[PDB]
């Protein structure tokens, strides 16, 4: 019951990275993809870099956005977090935990409710 | 700088020259929490988050529109309840404050003015100065420190900043704390004369309504010789209705006292003849939160207060409701 | 700067028969978090230790039994430290 980094997760890690990406569609985010090098797929398919849309920034008529990178982990056998980080804040035209915490929110919502 | 009144006035002013060349972001751990509750939760779950964190207060978020949007503090409830003792002809009307999230509650208090137009906020990089002063024209006994994010217009909250960890600061930081040497009884500060008290006997929403009319946060309790026994705090409140029984504020002082955890800060006392220097020490060691006056006998004679002492040192001379507290 | 996509791969939607690769394992750095330090709490409670830089703006969370959400980061305000820990509802 203490405070841990990241979502437990378990089960299958492909079924898990399915659910992950299932959310963040649900959730309005933007992200990159699983490329095969040489037709197979690498580990770095656990790395996804999202995009969401900022949703007071966005009322305002504003294309300002989030940046956050998920990590897929093994614990052990059976066990994973999702790592879950901000790489910023940038608008269209040329520091804080928020929106970022308000982002990573609406995410748990939708793992939990798939 | 020479006899006793000439060298506490020289200190005085290298005291607020001090607070006025700090920020408040100075006051700051390197490294520390900060427990923000968003504004739709629920009342009586933002109770058990407070209870459970060993806190009486929280920031609000607004998430949605990504904005600081309150403090709260026990003076949420005292208001409340106080309202609700003084209007309602029907005495359980007060248990519906639970169906409210934080949001309507805090509607509930701008309806009847217990809420200011203008919500008190400064800026961490500003002087420390600037938060004494706030903190002084509103009654507030904390205060937010909000900073903005440019990029994205959302408000960063940094801390909350208390009457008692910037007395605590300036008690840790300026050696001239030492040399204020005049006794209480040779200087205008703290109150003497009409003082709100209880005993034990007295029923907690008859406290609860002078903490709101007075705009105090404690009341002494006192007994039939005027010995002081104890405290009834807005912080007591709090222990009172965590639980959701509300029908624990028809008790008496004595019975609600029985139910206080051994967390107690205290209740501190000086003499008419103690000085500044002395209590600038014990703030040092201590979370003192207010001074009882008294005399050999244990007979209260005044309060002296974080805010008189605050009050005191930062100027040069030269509703019916609770503020934060 | 990235190739960024609004649907989902179709090889993870397909009926798992695949032979796919694993995940990294979990490095020793996120095993612990800072929010269970209270080492200070006499003087100052919301005092925690000074954080592991690599460890900023990590999401963190912990379960409740209140029926809301807890979730944390640590940021740099100029050079100072906030950890702040949010509570939230799902609806
Ligand atoms: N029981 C009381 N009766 C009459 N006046 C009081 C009483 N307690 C405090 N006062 C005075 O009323 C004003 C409000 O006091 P208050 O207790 O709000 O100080 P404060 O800002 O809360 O600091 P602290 O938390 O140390 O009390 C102060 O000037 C104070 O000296
Ligand atoms: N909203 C909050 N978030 C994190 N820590 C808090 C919060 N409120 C209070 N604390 C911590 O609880 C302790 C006691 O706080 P409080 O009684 O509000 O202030 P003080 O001790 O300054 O009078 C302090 O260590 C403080 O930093």
């Amino acid at each position: 019951n203490k405070w841990h980094f990241g979502v437990r997760c378990r089960g299958d890690a492909p079924e898990i990275l399915l659910a992950v990406y299932r959310a963040l569609q649900r959730a309005g985010a933007q992200f990159t993809v699983p490329k095969p090098v040489n037709g197979k797929y690498r580990s770095d398919m656990y790395t996804i870099k999202s995009r969401w849309e900022i949703p007071h920034c966005k009322r305002e008529g504003k294309n300002t956005y989030a940046y956050i990178e998920l990590q897929l982990y093994e614990v052990m056998p059976g066990c994973f977090m999702l790592d879950v980080k901000s790489n910023g804040y940038k608008d269209i035209y040329s520091k804080s935990s928020f929106p970022f915490l308000d982002l990573c929110a609406m995410l748990v919502c939708k793992l939990f409710s798939a | 700088a020479m006899d006793v009144q000439e060298t506490q006035k020289g200190a005085l002013k290298e005291i607020q020259a001090f607070i006025r060349s700090r920020t408040s972001y100075d006051v700051l751990p390197t490294s520390f929490r900060l427990i923000v509750f968003d504004v739709t939760l629920f009342v009586k779950t933002s109770l058990s988050l407070l209870t459970l964190n060993n806190i009486v207060s929280a920031p609000l978020w607004d998430s949605e529109a990504n904005k600081f949007a309150g403090l709260l503090t026990m003076a949420d409830f005292v208001n409340v309840i106080k309202y609700y003792y003084q209007s309602s002809s029907f005495p359980e009307a007060i248990a519906e404050i639970d169906k409210f999230r934080l949001l309507g509650l805090r509607e509930v208090e701008r309806k009847i003015g217990a809420i200011p137009p203008e919500t008190i906020y400064v800026h961490p990089m500003h002087s420390l100065m600037d938060a004494c002063l706030a903190m002084s024209k509103s009654r507030a006994r904390r205060i937010p420190l909000i900073d903005v994010d440019g990029e994205t217009g959302s408000e960063m909250i940094v801390s909350v900043l208390t009457q008692y960890r910037i007395l605590k600061f300036i008690s840790m930081n300026c050696k001239e704390t030492a040399m204020l040497r005049v006794p209480l009884n040779q200087m205008t500060i703290g109150t003497w004369s009409n003082l709100a008290t209880a005993s034990m006997e007295t029923k907690v929403y008859d406290v609860i309504k002078m903490l709101a009319e007075k705009n105090i946060s404690a009341v002494p309790i006192v007994n039939s010789e005027g010995t002081l026994l104890n405290v009834y705090e807005s912080v007591d409140v709090m222990h009172l209705i965590q639980d959701g029984d509300y029908s624990n504020l028809d008790l008496s002082v004595g019975e609600a006292l029985l139910k206080r955890p051994a967390n107690f800060d205290g209740v501190h006392t000086c003499r008419a003849t103690d000085r500044l220097d002395g209590i600038f020490d014990a703030i040092k060691h201590s979370r003192v939160h207010r001074l009882f006056v008294v005399d050999e006998n244990l007979k209260l004679e005044g309060i002296l207060s974080l805010a008189d002492i605050l009050n005191y040192i930062i100027y040069d001379k030269t509703d019916n409701f609770e503020s934060a507290v | 700067s990235e190739q960024y996509s609004t649907e989902i791969p179709a090889f993870l939607t397909s009926n798992q028969e695949l032979k796919l690769p694993k995940p990294p394992s979990l490095p020793p750095h996120l095993e612990k978090c800072i929010l269970n330090s209270n080492t200070a709490y006499k003087e100052d409670q919301s005092v925690l230790p000074n954080p592991n830089h690599v460890l900023l703006n990590h999401l963190a969370a912990a379960n409740t039994q209140l029926g809301v959400l807890a979730l944390s980061a640590t940021t740099r305000y100029h050079r100072k430290y906030v950890t702040t820990a949010m509570f939230k509802n799902f609806d």
